[PDB]
């Protein structure tokens, strides 16, 4: 049987016990239309920001594990990979998707006189 | 090119929010890809059924570098609709060469020129589109299963972004959502074909499975039924993003609710693609020896498709009463032509499908782009219909009913002549471009023993012939709903125009009305430049005919 | 000198014009074959990029507020260099193709990689990469600037494997080295 | 024949589905994910690295299209307030 | 398969059958001769059974048949254990390796 | 009556023609009497590139042709055994 599988059955059965106790020893009584409203965008870039960068990283792992046989062949097409990504995240912060500005005396008229007429 | 154009018009793109840029960025992508024609046309001088590139992954014909140009130029054309405004300010006293070249003229053109109009403010509207062009032209010189695959979701996706960008549109982000939900449930039958293909023979390059298709037909232990089913599944994926029938429901829909605009790019670019990466697939798939492998051939649902496509695109054509729903049936009954031609495997058929698909996609961009001037030139134009005052997203779409084009010969007789060039172009009429087109490929198809599909696609070309006349029929024999704008003309409501030297000083002062307000030059010179392409097109069909002969010799050349 | 194998692997031949020099020939020397033709266009095509985008504010004006033109000029003016060196490139890299009339450039090679089997270096020279990466390097960029409209590359790598038979390089070498040494002995 | 199985459920979910469009977009995931999950397996038997690089891809491609759809489903959903269709 | 690339860094286990298979369909298909190709047929069959071993899977079932049906017939007297085979070519465990052997 | 050069010079002609009436702008203007040389000679020039075209593709096609008959020729021979 391996380390890898005891281990997981192990904390598994950690789990089960607390529950276990809360629910057999614990007391237990019973305790127990909806607005809407819109949600915000920021949200959705934020998770679409990070799914996107977590592929190019992703992608960027063999090329850790590989450099000695990548060498410098290799190199320049992570490098162009690299490059090529890097726009997009320019785009990212050039246009402020997440809100970075979100938060934030001159006067208009200016008087002359005259005179008498 | 295309690749540093994308990646330098989004670094200058991304460090700004001037939506007063848009139009200058449409025309740099149009100086853009003008360097892109002149890198292929270099590349030309070589005859080849094929030279691999990058290591295999991608190759170029002449067929390829050939139909690059033709989605570059495609390209530039439709970019114009982005890069110029609609409607101009003309007078005989700044006509001359030494006028428009050394001298200025000034006044409020904002309400004139609509200079902040939705199609004139989309920063990203450029990109999106090279992007689009990207896919088109690495699906052309695709050599690998994985290299399909990548190039196709490329082509799609941005297709997607670009029914969807105009965002405050609700019916532009319901056409987005329907093209992306059924076209990504088409990018699982390409992927599934192309995966069923690796797994069978292993390997994802064409090459090798050319060799395994060649070796197999030779008049027991691993017999290759794999290729024509896996083709077939992966070829249904390819008859949904043409809008082939029975794969057709989406295209009206998607075509109507997005702006006409974007209709022109999306409806043209796609199938001219799809199409020629078809054509080097079936030939190099074809079998010779009457074997087991041809009575599976894949290229049967094509013939289907074409036969389908000619009956719905005719027949469902005949009850549409808005304009783009018609236009998008019609191009279900040309590429039902198109299909036959690639259907027939034969060197007549090769021609009269590489003729057919430019001449087409020459012709469906005239109809647009008269479609959508009609449109600009209704501003001086009013009406008190109440059909046309209950339509939806007018400022996106403003034809979108046939009956709008009621006596257009009324309001400008030339320009309802190159409408109807183009109709009748459509239907087959000689010796118009679109009649030389049909008959290629029936003169083809008869010459290969496909005697039922051409009596069946003579037959669907008179009923589809009903709903053409019916859109000139609305032109020409009735007088027109629209009334010229009283305000425009009034005899006291003139605007004022000053004419400037090269050093800012007054030359003269000219009071204007709404009868000196013009249609932009480059939309009136395209319309005019296909428009006599169409009709003299018999005394031009020399090296046009030359070309795609030429082409054929090389992919037929034993 | 001869390594008993002048056709090393097995190239891709293709139906041109004129004979080929090298299915893949190094950045430097697309540079020094280059004419002085090749730079005329290189820059006249460079400059039609920024002119056009001129000429396009001057007959329609974009109506673009007051710094707007001078951004769009300067991506039009890197356009125009970019497509500009990549149209310089492939007028330079067509000749050893053989896809353009190259005379002159297939006299020079034959000078230049003579001297250099007599001096003794390597036709195309050294590497640092290993053999199995300069095969990539070779089948990469391999007749790559036929591709230059839609993506471009280049050769910055020095590998062995340019698609010619290499056999007429060493029979020159080995042909005018005797014709030295009878002048040397006749002195 | 599990991944088999796999493409019967994305594909099932069309059929049963007349009025969730959120389910066509997870029915497009399972499909993709059974096509992938072929691919893998082959390449297994077939020891070629290649396959594996492919699934790659299409996990890129995929996760990349599924972002895509869910900000087309987010401008749809601006305008609407509701992923419901009206049947 | 054909990509030439395994999985432990080293080439694909098929990839010489797929070298085979287009050297022979280069050097033996062309204009003149289209029925050249044939020769390739038997080359083909051999790179389709190393992909996927559906003949020696087919071979394999019959000769389990034969084997387990020989088994059935004879009468194993003393067949080895376990243990014994574990033993088998030690240094010191002569006895279960000729009891193994039957020598 | 096929000429290469005189039937795009009219052809540019004509462009400038149907444009001007689609724009239903007046015909002959003076002052912008200047466009109808430039549109024919634009037109001229598309035609003379017409013309080399047309050249290299009926030496590449009569070249084609020879090939054919070439291709029948040494297999018809080939059949003589
Ligand atoms: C943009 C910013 C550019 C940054 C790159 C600066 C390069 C610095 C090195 C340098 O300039 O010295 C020249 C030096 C020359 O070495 P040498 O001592 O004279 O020996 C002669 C040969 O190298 C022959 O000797 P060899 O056979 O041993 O050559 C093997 C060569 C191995 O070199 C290679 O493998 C060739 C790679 C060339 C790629 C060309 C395609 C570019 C277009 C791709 C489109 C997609 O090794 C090297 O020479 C050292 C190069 C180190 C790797 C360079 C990696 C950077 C390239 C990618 C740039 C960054 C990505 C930008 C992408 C942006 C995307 C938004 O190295 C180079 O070859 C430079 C090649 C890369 C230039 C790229 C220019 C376009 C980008
Ligand atoms: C490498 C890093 C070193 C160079 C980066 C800084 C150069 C100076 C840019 C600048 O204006 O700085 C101020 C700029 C904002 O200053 P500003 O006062 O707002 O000026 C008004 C606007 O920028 C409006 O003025 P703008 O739009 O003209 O300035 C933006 C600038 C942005 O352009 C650049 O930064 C050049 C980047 C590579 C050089 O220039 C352009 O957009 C026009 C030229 C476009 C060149 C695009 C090259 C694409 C790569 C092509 C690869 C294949 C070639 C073969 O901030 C920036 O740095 C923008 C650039 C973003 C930085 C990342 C660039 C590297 C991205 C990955 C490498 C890609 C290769
Ligand atoms: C089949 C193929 C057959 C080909 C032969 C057929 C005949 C060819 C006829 C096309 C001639 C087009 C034309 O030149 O119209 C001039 C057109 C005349 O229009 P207009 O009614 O007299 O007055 C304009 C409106 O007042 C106010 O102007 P706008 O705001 O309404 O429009 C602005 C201007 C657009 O501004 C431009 O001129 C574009 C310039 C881009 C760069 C072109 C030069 C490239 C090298 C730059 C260095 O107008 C246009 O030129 C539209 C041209 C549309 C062509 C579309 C492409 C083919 C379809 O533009 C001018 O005002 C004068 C420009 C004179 C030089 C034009 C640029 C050089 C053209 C060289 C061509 C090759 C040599
Ligand atoms: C109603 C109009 C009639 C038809 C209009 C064009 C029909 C005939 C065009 C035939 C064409 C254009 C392809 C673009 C058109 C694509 C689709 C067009 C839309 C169809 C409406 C393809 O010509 C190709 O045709 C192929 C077979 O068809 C051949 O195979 C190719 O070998 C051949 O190059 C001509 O290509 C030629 O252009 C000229 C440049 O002057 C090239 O000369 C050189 O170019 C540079 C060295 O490259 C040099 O620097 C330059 O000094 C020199 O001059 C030629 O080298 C060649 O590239
Ligand atoms: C329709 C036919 C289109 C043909 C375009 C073409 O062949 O132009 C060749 C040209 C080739 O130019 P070029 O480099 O051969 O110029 C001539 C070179 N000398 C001087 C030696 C003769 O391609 C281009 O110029 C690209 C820009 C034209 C496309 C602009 C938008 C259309
Ligand atoms: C119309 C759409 C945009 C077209 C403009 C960009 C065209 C991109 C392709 C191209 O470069 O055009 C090919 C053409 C042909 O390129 P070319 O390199 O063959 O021209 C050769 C010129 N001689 C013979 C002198 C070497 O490019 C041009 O040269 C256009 C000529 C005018 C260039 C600008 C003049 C100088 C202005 C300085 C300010």
């Amino acid at each position: 049987m391996s380390a890898m599988s005891i281990y997981i059955i192990f904390v598994s059965i950690i789990a089960i016990l607390f529950l276990a106790i809360d629910l057999i020893f614990a007391p237990h009584n019973p305790y127990k239309s909806q607005s809407r409203s819109p949600f915000n965008i920021s949200f959705f870039i934020y998770g679409l920001v990070f799914l996107l960068l977590d592929l190019e990283i992703l992608l960027l792992y063999p090329f850790a594990v590989s450099e000695y046989v990548n060498s410098a062949y290799g190199l320049a097409a992570a490098l162009i990979f690299i490059g090529i990504i890097t726009i997009g995240f320019v785009y990212e912060l050039g246009h402020d998707a997440l809100k970075v500005h979100s938060r934030q005396l001159k006067s208009s008229v200016v008087i002359s006189y005259l005179g008498n007429i | 090119m295309i690749m540093i154009s994308i990646l330098s018009l989004l670094l200058s793109t991304s460090v700004t929010l001037r939506r007063d840029m848009s139009i200058l960025f449409n025309r740099i992508s149009i100086i853009a890809l003008a360097y892109c024609i002149l890198h292929d046309t270099m590349s030309l001088s070589f005859i080849s059924k094929g030279i691999g590139l990058h290591g295999g992954l991608l190759h170029i014909t002449n067929l390829t570098q050939i139909f690059h140009i033709f989605i570059f130029i495609i390209s530039i054309l439709i970019l114009q609709l982005t890069s110029f405004y609609p409607r101009k300010v003309w007078i005989p006293e700044y006509s001359s060469l030494k006028d428009i070249f050394f001298n200025k003229i000034l006044y409020y053109r904002t309400k004139i020129i609509n200079k902040m109009g939705e199609h004139m403010k989309i920063i990203e509207y450029p990109l999106i589109l090279l992007f689009v062009i990207s896919g088109a032209v690495f699906l052309i010189s695709t050599n690998d299963l994985v290299s399909i695959f990548l190039s196709i979701e490329l082509q799609s996706y941005g297709l997607y972004l670009l029914s969807t960008i105009y965002r405050n549109s609700e019916l532009s982000t319901t056409g987005g959502l329907i093209y992306f939900l059924l076209g990504g449930l088409s990018s699982c039958f390409i992927l599934l074909g192309t995966s069923l293909l690796y797994v069978n023979s292993g390997t994802t390059s064409l090459d090798g499975l050319y060799i395994l298709n060649s070796i197999s037909d030779v008049n027991s232990w691993y017999k290759p039924y794999y290729l024509n089913f896996s083709l077939l599944i992966f070829s249904i994926g390819f008859l949904f993003k043409v809008s082939a029938a029975p794969f057709h429901f989406w295209s009206p829909d998607v075509y109507d609710a997005i702006p006409t605009i974007v209709t022109t790019f999306v409806a043209i670019i796609a199938k001219i693609s799809i199409f020629i990466f078809l054509l080097e697939l079936v030939y190099y798939t074809n079998s010779n020896a009457n074997s087991y492998l041809s009575e599976f051939s894949w290229t049967y649902a094509l013939l289907i498709s074409s036969l389908l496509s000619l009956i719905i695109g005719t027949v469902v054509g005949l009850t549409q009463f808005r304009i783009k729903r018609l236009l998008a049936y019609s191009t279900i009954s040309h590429v039902g032509f198109i299909l036959l031609a690639l259907s027939v495997s034969s060197i007549e058929s090769t021609q009269a499908f590489i003729f057919y698909l430019i001449q087409y996609s020459i012709s469906n961009l005239n109809a647009f782009f008269i479609l959508i001037t009609i449109g600009f030139s209704l501003y001086g134009y009013v009406t008190n219909n109440k059909e046309y005052k209950s339509l939806l997203d007018k400022n996106n779409s403003p034809i979108q009913l046939i009956s709008q084009l009621k006596g257009y010969f009324y309001i400008n007789p030339l320009l309802s002549l190159s409408l109807a060039i183009t109709i009748f172009s459509f239907v087959g009429v000689p010796p118009l471009v679109g009649f030389f087109a049909k008959q290629m490929v029936l003169s083809a198809a008869l010459d290969n023993g496909y005697i039922f599909l051409s009596l069946i696609a003579i037959i669907t070309s008179v009923i589809g012939a009903v709903y053409y006349l019916n859109v000139i029929k609305e032109i020409f024999f009735y007088s027109p709903e629209h009334e010229v704008n009283p305000v425009l003309n009034e005899s006291d409501s003139n605007f004022s125009l000053r004419i400037l030297n090269e050093k800012n000083v007054l030359i003269r002062s000219v009071l204007l009305k709404g009868r000196n307000i013009f249609i932009s030059s480059p939309f009136s010179i395209t319309i005019s430049i296909i428009t006599n392409v169409i009709l003299l097109f018999i005394f031009m069909n020399k090296e046009w005919l030359s070309m795609g002969t030429i082409l054929v010799q090389i992919l037929f050349s034993a | 000198n001869t390594p008993t194998q002048t056709y090393q692997f097995p190239s891709k031949t293709v139906k041109t014009d004129y004979p080929l020099i090298d299915n893949d020939p190094h950045f430097t020397r697309v540079i020094r074959y280059a004419r002085p033709s090749d730079y005329a266009h290189g820059l006249a095509a460079a400059a039609a990029g920024p002119a056009a985008l001129w000429l396009m504010e001057r007959i329609s004006p974009s109506q673009v507020g007051r710094g707007g033109f001078a951004k769009a000029m300067r991506l039009a003016g890197f356009i125009g260099l970019a497509g500009g060196f990549l149209y310089f490139y492939q007028r330079s890299i067509l000749r050893f193709y053989g896809m353009s009339e190259n005379a002159r450039e297939v006299e020079m090679d034959m000078r230049e990689m003579t001297d250099r089997v007599k001096a003794g270096l390597p036709l195309y020279g050294e590497s640092r990469l290993s053999p199995a990466m300069q095969g990539v390097a070779a089948r990469q960029s391999r007749y790559s600037a036929l591709f230059f409209g839609v993506m471009p590359w280049f050769n910055f790598v020095n590998h062995n494997q340019h698609g010619v038979d290499t056999a007429k390089y060493y029979q020159q070498a080995e042909r005018e080295l005797e014709a030295e040494r009878l002048a040397r002995e006749q002195a | 024949n599990i991944t088999l199985i796999l493409f019967l459920i994305g594909i099932l979910g069309f059929v049963l589905n007349r009025k969730n469009i959120i389910l066509m977009l997870i029915s497009i995931e399972i499909m993709l994910l059974s096509i992938t999950f072929l691919i893998l397996l082959s390449s297994l038997n077939m020891d070629d690295i290649i396959g594996q690089t492919y699934a790659i891809y299409i996990i890129v491609v995929a996760g990349a299209e599924s972002a895509i759809g869910l900000g087309i489903l987010v401008a749809f959903y601006r305008l609407r307030g509701s992923i419901a269709i009206e049947y | 398969m054909a990509s030439g690339y395994g999985l432990n860094g080293g080439p694909s286990r098929c990839f010489p059958f797929w070298q085979e298979l287009l050297a022979c369909y280069v050097t033996n298909s062309s204009e003149d001769n289209p029925d050249g190709k044939n020769k390739c047929i038997p080359v083909m069959e051999d790179y389709y059974e190393c992909l996927h071993h559906r003949k020696e899977a087919a071979r394999v079932r019959a000769l389990q048949a034969a084997y387990r049906e020989a088994e059935a017939k004879k009468l194993q007297e003393n067949p080895p254990t376990a243990g014994q085979i574990r033993n088998l070519g030690l240094l010191n465990k002569e006895e279960d390796t000729k009891k193994v052997h039957c020598a | 009556m096929v000429n290469r050069i005189l039937f795009w010079t009219g052809f540019g002609l004509a462009v400038r023609f149907w444009q001007l009436g689609i724009e239903m702008r007046p015909f002959f203007n003076r002052k912008s009497l200047w466009a109808y040389p430039l549109f024919g000679g634009v037109g001229a020039s598309f035609g003379y590139w017409l013309q080399s075209i047309d050249e290299k593709q009926t030496k590449m096609l009569e070249e084609r042709k020879q090939a054919i008959l070439e291709k029948r020729a040494r297999r018809a021979q080939r059949q003589a055994e």
